[PDB]
């Protein structure tokens, strides 16, 4: 029980857990050049995240390069995503950066694109075409995450309204438009959606972030823009507004993963509630075994202070003990005077909760959850944590190439590594969302082909033994397909590493 | 993983004083440890001997002790944004020669017990001669 | 199980359940005034923080009658703490604390707050200080600093309850130490069914802002899940520009969590980390609360004078809330501090005794019909003691509410 | 739970189990000729037991030989086993086959070699020597099972006693006797048993049931009397007396299985503690992985009539629900005039019982035995144990060479048929005497090397498609060792059945 746990914890003891939990650090000014993407790489990043919804396909090349690059020089394989900007009524590029309003002022709300940039505290852009023709005089505009608010007062002209601002604010370019009434019937992918997507895929990336993702219907079509030439690549849909909790389940089942965007969640629901629906969203998807990661809102102040504050470090490791696989940073990282420190920061309290969960519970609690009788599948992996456990295994080593295998034994959540011994890079690089696993590359064609899964074994063993997680002696716990099974691992073996 | 470079050992008067410096470079990438994480100790072996807890100084420098031989003689001190650790030592005696480490362990507490720490300077010789 | 639980909570659907934590509210300009202190307490508070740091003896004085008044007109028993100066910027009793300490008993608050607790004899020292006059008073021990964490455990058995100063802590210790720190120190309070508070870096921002981070507000969450008794505001409502929508956020935090908690799990932890001959005592009490579960009782009353019993149904963290029916009104202050508990007052005096116990036991019910717990038809646990036994609730009924 | 099984078992439902228990039968004059022998065998024998009580190599050999030619008939690997004759006295042999006895008579009883054939109402002989200068007047001589009580009162000759008879009770012939007066000096193989035992290892048997096994070190006697050539020959040790129950824990450890003889054990202790120790000494052999069987009064009143009594069949059915690994007929099938259709009812109760019986009660208790950190081999058998369980599998398949592995995954008691492919003969006709196991033989020399375990392994699933335990679809669980040890399996897979 975590009771019986909680009560042994001591503040004063090392602590000695090899970090299961995987954190995805977003790529800007302080962190896109080479050197830094190795800090980033040696300081614990296992994906870096491109976020589109800025930049040029060129600073997003650079990007690509520049980490293919680093990773190369310190041999990993690093996962690359990219963060769909998203469907949004969004206006910026204020001449000077900004404005300020007032209560009790009058300002232009336009879809001229001549304004485009040239928004000043008088008249400023809005993206969307169709707003004259879907709000009238009295309702309002939430521009910038509710924050502040416009009252419609007439439909000056053609394409501009004259509005009457409720609260100051300082409204900084490109802010997101909240439109509180719907009957918006905001698309999936807008048209630049698309068109990055085919970069991406062009380029090679591994997941998508897909944002604003509402239905389940809508994940289907980034699969479709994603088209055959990335029939492979994850898709990981951003649950952001009340929709996708709403329809968590739906979508669960569409996506290969899932994002809990804890702050666009919290300008529709009140936190207290976010803090539950996170709970739910995780734990769903644990049980799915699926990825899901926790964004929004983690060090924030870490962005510009050398240290969080305590309240932010227990949202983190909150996240972690919940069930997270992954923690995300964004702009702690892109924008941040202490990249580095930060994902250091990361890691240290990815260890303390992961040290600071009963071992056992989940694997306990995901086990009862399965209905009987189980597939071979299902059951080759489950009762491989489960003889993990009771053989007290040090690692255990799933051979498997597309990766389906090491995410059902993650589902099962053992108490050690999971090494994955993959022939393809791309499961490499899309595994460091996966919690407890790390993969290891069999370049077929420069070795042999390794039927008899032999020199791929010892891979996986000589990797473990490098990487201190095994000695001579322990036990480990070898999962693979056999000679005769359509696809799918249904073999395991206990070995002993031998000196 | 932190490596540690030690520096100021020599000879001194009787009632003199030295400042042994310590400084950090490196990190336990596994565990996200540095420096900045870690508390560190001094330790002593004078001629002949093992190796005796001088005095420890937590992650921050919020929290030292001593052993009662230096106390009121020694501070240990540290510089968290230079990766360094320093151990002042005033009015020396002849009791004091040794040879002198710093060490680094992966806690953000101290101990007095070396086979706790995980990274050590590489020693330096210090003499009081009256 | 706390996964399959997770699973199936919804965002949606209204959130039912009695709140089961208790706020502390520390007093300042903000809420001094009577009519301030009302709002306080109708907005959640269940007890008075005096912060003796700072403030002259008349301006406590004024906070203790002022409490009293307000408390008196609503008809509510209000605890009063006094949380002490201590060894501040060593001995564990300044004079000043002394003098401090003796002022609270001769003004009769219900508990000590000691500030910079280290080792189990200082807090001995403490319970001296406070002398005969003050011998049933609470004294809840402060722990701030690695003496405090690395002592807990002499503490905890030497201290009536425990507070987390989370701020204090995390001069000394990394921020990722002090969250392993706080779920160590509510745990093994939580098994030596003692109060835990949790204190410092609360709803700070909710100071001068009307709504707090949500980072804050899982913080908040997050003592509730660990397993702490009480919350306490420090800032937030003596000086803070929102007292009573703070004091309400922190009701919705604490209910929100409560009902996305696993009900059954901590009574599981906590029953099967017993002896296999439990004492009589430990045994009602367990029981009480199985029952409870066994047959979905809406209310446990027990009839404790010195609240004993409460606290050890509580610390079995029942489903539902337990109504304590006592006779001595220090213990109606001072069981506002424990998970769950709420207590209803028969004065002795003015009724006649009620020997048969059974006139308290109709006072309990009513409560609980009244306050809108209990329903006719609905089973209730009464636990107490018999006619003849000694000193300690050793009977357990259960009982049909009935219209009447 | 059992509660919870009962209350929902029904009379009218047609039972489906496959008979998991396994019969031994006694061979005898109903049941000695080759064609009785293979009613025998398609009526359910595992093992054919040899009383050497009586009977010459002759006979012993005919046999031998007639059961090794009825299996090869059938297509079986049939046990056979050797039951000692054992340190018991006897009482030589009667003319005209009876005599009967009267209290208030005399009669002599001598151990002058003459007379072993003569003895009449008057003077009969004895098995052991000394008894003239061992038992003194007085002295209480009890003959049969402790039935007849005889006073020693006379002292007559070197060889002769005139004793009192304290009776009624009518004799047959060369029966035992056990005085309880000490000084016995019991030896643990007598010379007879001695050549009896060379007799069985040269020619070829499977099992030695060692008679009257007081101390583990008569198991150690026991196993060193037969050489080389019988190191592998299993000694299963017969607990039949107050001292038996007294070292059963060292007498498990000591021998290969144990024998509860419980008329044998009802002479010298109380019915009710018979059942007691019964539950004792079954139960320790269940958690020891050892075979046990039961053995005296099991349906002999079925030697004379079609039909036993309800407390009869009870009493077996009270066997196998205690944990019994066989059953075992005695003169029910050797001198009984219905022999077939007395091991069919022994089939019949078998399946019942065992349908009877929650299926997952004994692998929990055995499960929760276990010390935590499990051995390798230990965790492979439990874990395919409940592998089959959570994938309802319909048969497990283990390839193991000297059957230790079968005995293990026996221990764990799974629901379904246990398959144990070898390629040792030896191995198939000893594995007769585990619960739920049935061998299948790999002819080396006929067939390839199999170094891959394959043919095996298709020996295996073919022979359960044949057998009737599984078909196209259904899932099997199979056990071996990996390609780069030797000694244990370690291996396991999980394969769906098709074609």
């Amino acid at each position: 029980s975590q009771l019986q746990h909680n009560i042994g914890l001591s503040i004063f003891e090392p602590v000695a857990k090899h970090r299961a939990n995987r954190i995805i650090c977003t790529i800007g000014p302080s962190t896109q050049s080479v050197e830094a993407l190795k800090g980033l790489m040696k300081s614990g990043m296992s994906v870096a995240r491109m976020n589109f919804s800025h930049g040029s396909y060129e600073y997003h090349q650079t990007t690509i390069n520049n980490v293919r690059a680093a990773a190369a020089e310190l041999g990993l394989h690093i996962g690359i995503a990219l963060d769909t900007k998203g469907p949004e009524i969004r206006t910026g590029l204020f001449k000077d950066g900004e404005a300020t309003y007032a209560p009790g002022d009058t300002v232009l709300v336009t879809t001229d694109p001549a304004f485009e940039k040239i928004g000043t505290k008088e008249k400023f852009y809005v993206d969307y075409p169709q707003l004259p023709n879907v709000v009238r005089p009295g309702g309002l505009i939430y521009v910038d995450d509710g924050v502040l608010t416009l009252r419609v007062l007439s439909k000056e002209d053609d394409c501009t309204l004259k509005c009457h601002v409720n609260n100051h604010h300082r409204l900084t370019d490109r802010k997101g438009i909240n439109l509180p009434g719907c009957e918006v019937d905001l698309p999936a992918v807008s048209e630049k959606d698309r068109k990055d997507l085919q970069f991406g895929v062009e380029q090679g990336v591994d997941m998508i972030f897909a944002s604003f993702i509402r239905t389940a219907d809508q994940v289907r079509e980034v699969r479709a823009a994603l088209g055959e030439k990335g029939k492979d690549t994850l898709i990981i849909s951003k649950i952001e507004n009340h929709q996708g909790v709403q329809n968590i389940d739906a979508i669960i089942e569409a996506s290969d993963g899932i994002m809990v965007a804890r702050g666009d969640l919290g300008v529709e629901i009140p936190a207290e509630k976010v803090v539950v629906a996170q709970m739910c969203i995780i734990s769903k998807c644990n049980v799915a075994g699926k990825p899901v990661i926790c964004a929004t809102q983690m060090l924030e102040s870490m962005t510009t202070n050398p240290r969080p504050t305590r309240a932010e470090v227990t949202d983190v490791a909150n996240a972690v003990f919940n069930g997270a696989d992954c923690v995300m940073l964004s702009g702690e990282t892109a924008k941040g005077k202490y990249p580095n420190e930060v994902v250091q920061y990361m890691v240290r309290i990815c260890i303390e909760a992961q040290s600071a969960t009963h071992d056992s519970v989940m694997f306990n609690s995901i086990k009862n959850l399965q209905k009987i009788p189980m597939s071979p599948e299902e059951a080759v992996c489950s009762s491989a944590v489960s003889s993990a456990f009771e053989v007290q295994a040090k690692a255990i080593l799933v051979l498997s190439n597309t990766g389906r295998s090491a995410r059902l034994i993650s589902k099962y959540r053992p108490n050690c590594p999971i090494i994955c011994a993959t022939t393809r890079l791309l499961t490499c690089r899309q595994l460091n969302v996966t919690r407890s696993v790390e993969s290891v590359y069999y370049d077929v064609d420069a070795h042999g082909e390794d039927n008899d899964r032999e020199k791929r074994v010892q891979l996986g063993v000589d990797w473990a033994k490098t990487k201190g997680y095994v000695s001579a002696g322990d036990v480990m716990v070898i999962v693979h397909a056999d000679h005769s099974v359509k696809g799918y691992p249904n073999q395991t073996r206990l070995v002993r590493v031998r000196e | 993983q932190v490596q540690l470079q030690e520096s100021g050992g020599g000879l001194v008067q009787s009632g003199g004083s030295l400042k042994l410096s310590c400084a950090a470079s490196g990190s336990n990438f596994s565990s996200g440890r540095t420096f900045s994480t870690d508390a560190i100790g001094w330790f002593r072996q004078a001629p002949g001997k093992e190796r005796e807890f001088v005095g420890g100084i937590s992650w921050n420098g919020g929290i030292t002790d001593y052993v009662d031989s230096v106390k009121g003689r020694f501070t240990i001190s540290r510089d968290n944004a230079k990766n360094t650790v320093y151990l002042q030592m005033n009015s020396l005696q002849p009791e004091d020669t040794a040879v002198y480490y710093c060490a680094g362990r992966d806690s953000w507490y101290f101990s007095k017990v070396p086979d706790e720490y995980r990274y050590w300077g590489q020693g330096t010789q210090v003499t009081v001669s009256s």
